[PDB]
């Protein structure tokens, strides 16, 4: 269907590709290496529960007062 | 103004220079071994990673 040149990526000569840099002494920084710096939220979960309760309650209070 | 006996001195100088070059260029960087660079090779395995202890 397609020629071998198209499959292998070169007509006559295979060109050398420059390898990827590593930056020895530190972690790689790529779009896929970001969980090393940003994990899932784990520090303020209980505060999340409390604040969701208080937000629901205060919103319900003011909505009922406005409606009434 | 340049006699023929003075040539091997220049040859010695250039040999010293090219030897100082080649002793460095003979070294090359090997394959990377940092696990942080190859952790996605294990992340992308057909099975989940077993942390066995
Ligand atoms: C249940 C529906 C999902 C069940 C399975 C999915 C799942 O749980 O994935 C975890 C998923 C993600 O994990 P997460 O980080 O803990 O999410 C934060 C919680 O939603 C943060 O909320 P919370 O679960 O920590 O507590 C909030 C609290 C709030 O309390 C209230 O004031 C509600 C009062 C209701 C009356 O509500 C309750 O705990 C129980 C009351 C019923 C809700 O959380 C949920 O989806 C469950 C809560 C979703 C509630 C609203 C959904 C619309
Ligand atoms: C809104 C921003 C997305 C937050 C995603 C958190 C993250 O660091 O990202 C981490 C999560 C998954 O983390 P895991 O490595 O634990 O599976 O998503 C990704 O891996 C890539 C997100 C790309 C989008 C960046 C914006
Ligand atoms: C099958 C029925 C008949 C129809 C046949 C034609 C179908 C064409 C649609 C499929 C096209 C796929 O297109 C594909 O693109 C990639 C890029 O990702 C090319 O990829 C090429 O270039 C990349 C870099 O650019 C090289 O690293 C790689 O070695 C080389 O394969 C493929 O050579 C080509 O095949
Ligand atoms: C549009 O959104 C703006 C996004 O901006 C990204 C901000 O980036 C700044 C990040 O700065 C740092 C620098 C170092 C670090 C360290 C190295 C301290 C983090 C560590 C110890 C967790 C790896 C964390 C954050
Ligand atoms: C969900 O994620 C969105 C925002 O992502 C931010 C990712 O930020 C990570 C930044 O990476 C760094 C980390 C440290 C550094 C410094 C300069 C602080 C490192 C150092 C001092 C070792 C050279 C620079 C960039």
């Amino acid at each position: 269907p397609l020629p071998n040149a198209v499959v292998q990526g070169y007509t006559s000569v295979r060109g050398p590709k420059r390898p990827l840099d590593h930056f020895y002494g530190r972690t790689p920084l790529n779009i896929d290496t970001l969980w090393h710096w940003v994990k899932f939220p784990h520090r303020y979960d209980n505060l999340r529960f409390a604040v969701c309760f208080w937000a629901f309650l205060v919103s319900a209070h003011f909505a009922n007062k406005k409606q009434r | 103004d340049v006699p023929i006996e003075k040539i091997p001195e220049h040859a010695n100088v250039l040999l010293k220079k090219i030897d100082a070059c080649l002793e460095i260029l003979s070294k090359d960087i090997g394959e990377v071994t940092d696990a942080e660079a190859h952790e996605m090779y294990f992340e992308t395995s057909k099975f989940q990673i077993l942390h066995i202890y």
